[PDB]
């Protein structure tokens, strides 16, 4: 799957 | 739907207030799964879950791994500005 990220 | 431009103000001491999730090693764009509430993208307005973030101040994100619009978007600062499409 894809990742996510918090920015 | 259409592509809009949108606006954001970021304080120094603040992060975007996004989760981004996909980008081209996945075949897909780099898409917001998250506006956190009362940070600097909730604040603006015009940016949502399920926008697809086509270009940051003018830097093209379309064909972005995820990790290279991590760092692209995480070096903007102040007012900043976004292409974005809600599909």
């Amino acid at each position: 799957r894809w990742p996510t990220s918090k920015i | 739907g259409p592509i809009r431009k949108v606006l954001l103000l970021k304080e120094d001491h603040e992060g975007l207030g996004i989760s981004i999730t996909g980008g081209k090693e996945h075949g897909v764009p780099i898409l917001i799964s998250e506006i956190h509430p009362g940070q600097p993208a909730d604040r603006c307005g015009g940016l949502h879950v399920g926008d697809a973030i086509l270009a940051v101040n003018g830097v093209n994100l379309r064909d972005t791994k995820h990790k290279e619009a991590v760092t692209i978007l995480s070096q903007q600062r102040g007012e900043i500005e976004f292409e974005v499409v809600y599909v």
